[PDB]
């Protein structure tokens, strides 16, 4: 739901 | 008993409740409805063909944008007293959040209402943009109008849109906002009185760290969720209450805090009740606001269920339509936004 | 019935389990501990004067990066036969990760212990780490020593700290580690085996939102945060399996991963269980491990509550302590740190 | 504590 610094499109 | 709003043309005052500078009050502390000779109807379903979807403030395209500043210029346009106005829709907000009625139909005439610091604070707020965001498009014979969210929840969504930006030239702004912060952009989910001082990215990450505390961290339950009960005999609850809900006390009051005004006797607009309204980013901020209960129920989680007790179920409130009709719609009827006939665009 | 370790002098078999490449491995498999003569004794509870205080491996005093130094040295230095020699401690990993000792004494002589993935993996690593502390401090007649740890939850404490670094003439220095993440020094919490190649302080974030992950929105309830019901008859849990509790699949396998040397047949030395104890760094992360368990309880939420099946409460393991004697300790006896006289520095 | 959030100095 959430996106978060660990993820590659952020 | 549930809190029952009473015949709120008949049964009003002045706002006298939660702002500490009156008399060098920026807005009007006259914020009771008018009068145009209607009885008060229970709502009625509403039958759209389509499902309003509500957009991304930082993603919207040009009729989106173009749509919504002709709406709100519509809304501006009108006279003060109409209570499609821009100024009724905002003093909506003041006599709800600032002790205009009382819970004279439940036998109690010397307790105000207040609709905030309780479980009543999202659905009161679901229905006030519900019938908002059908009177926006009325304006503008729209009838699959929809309201941008400010989605600060996704990083891109985090500063404030540009739409809302610029100067008074523009129907979508406001003079009355933290210059210093509309500077910054960013909105400090996190935001308690201080300028934190840190880079974009860790604001970033800061306000993503702050939606999973309201969400998930502190929102365990309903009660810690949309907040204490509050019935029929019971006083306003205080700002800053612990029992208020996880959402209510956390991101929401820090983007008002964020964006109200300091220069301001009363931090005025977003940075007060009574004075919010008058900020159209006001709306918008409520609008991902709304869609926060419909994340916390899709998490699928311990405690993320709905609230069942009847005096909430059967609390009710009274607005103007985009007919300037008056109807009477209770709790349990915004629970399914299926049924409301919106929802917003996700990825 | 609980799982109960074997007298490990008189059945123990050397380590099959879990370790895919054997015959190129670069560590022992023989793991079995030696035979003093000495008998089994129950666990007393220490008399310490004063609590050991664990301290954040960045910000060591001289004094107390001096005295861990000097330790270890001394614990390279003993013969390899005495069980509180550097590989002596290593291979306590190894036997009870990697296959050595059976549940003969839960009425199971042909199934094998294993302490990884499931319930079990907080409470004997406490153990574990308990008696390595108090070995290493009286090798050097410090009777308040205290390990160091890995403080990976601070952003100044995720970089491996210099401590561990250098060459061979450090006695905390480990040529088998993966030589490029020591020279990103900033440990991935979140790493699956793949760079991300982000700025650092992206890194810290994720970093930060992974502690978040496995504390909060992962490790709900016991079940979920400890790990999965683990008891007499049954076979080891396999690596990845979804009952494994959300620090131990989470960031504790992340870091394994993360400083495990690539260029070795089994990822040695953290890359493997049967490896990990060649690494002094090995003993440092993992005593930030048992700091989760007091974070995790202290967040004083819904589900954060310990174990009380006495299924766990009686599981026991058996150790060598620092005079050498043969102790049998037991799950229910470390859930309280004041007791086993240690605890952590905090901000 | 309880533990380092990015909304920390
Ligand atoms: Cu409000
Ligand atoms: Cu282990």
């Amino acid at each position: 739901v959430f996106t978060t610094p660990c993820d590659p499109e952020y | 008993a549930p809190i029952t709003a009473p015949d709120i043309t008949s049964i009003c005052k002045d706002a006298s409740s939660g702002i500490g500078n009156q008399e060098g009050a920026i807005r009007t502390r006259k914020c009771c409805p008018p009068s145009l000779g209607k009885k008060i109807k229970d709502f009625q379903f509403p039958n759209d063909k389509k499902v309003r979807m509500r957009w991304p403030a930082h993603k919207g395209t040009k009729k989106q944008v173009d749509d919504y500043r002709r709406a709100i210029a519509a809304m501006r346009a009108l006279p003060d007293d109409d209570p499609r106005s821009f100024v009724s829709q905002a003093k909506i907000h003041c006599a709800y959040c600032n002790g205009g009625y009382t819970q004279v139909d439940s036998g109690f005439p010397d307790i105000d209402i207040q609709i905030h610091n309780s479980w009543l604070f999202f659905p009161f707020h679901r229905w006030y943009l519900y019938f908002y965001e059908r009177i926006l498009g009325s304006l503008i014979d729209e009838p699959n109008f929809a309201l941008p969210y400010w989605k600060w929840d996704e990083p891109k969504g985090m500063p404030i849109s540009n739409i809302f930006l610029g100067d008074a030239s523009n129907p979508l702004y406001d003079q009355y906002r933290d210059a210093n912060h509309i500077e910054d952009r960013i909105v400090d989910l996190d935001y308690d009185g201080k300028d934190k001082d840190i880079p974009d990215q860790q604001q970033v990450a800061c306000n993503l760290s702050t939606v999973y505390r309201d969400l998930v961290r502190n929102g365990v339950d309903p009660t810690s969720f949309f907040g204490g009960k509050y019935v029929a005999g019971d006083s306003p609850v205080a700002n800053g209450d612990p029992s208020v809900g996880s959402v209510e006390a956390g991101s929401h009051t820090a983007v008002h805090r964020w964006v109200g005004d300091p220069t301001q006797p009363n931090n005025e607009d977003m940075g007060n009740f009574y004075s919010a309204g008058y900020d159209p980013v006001f709306y918008i901020h409520h609008a991902n606001v709304d869609r926060m209960w419909k994340l916390w129920k899709e998490l699928r989680l311990p405690g993320h269920v709905d609230i069942t007790d009847p005096d909430w179920l059967n609390a009710s409130y009274v607005f103007y339509d985009e007919n300037k009709d008056l109807v009477r719609v209770y709790n349990k009827d915004c629970v399914n936004l299926d049924k409301l006939k919106y929802n917003f665009i996700e990825n």
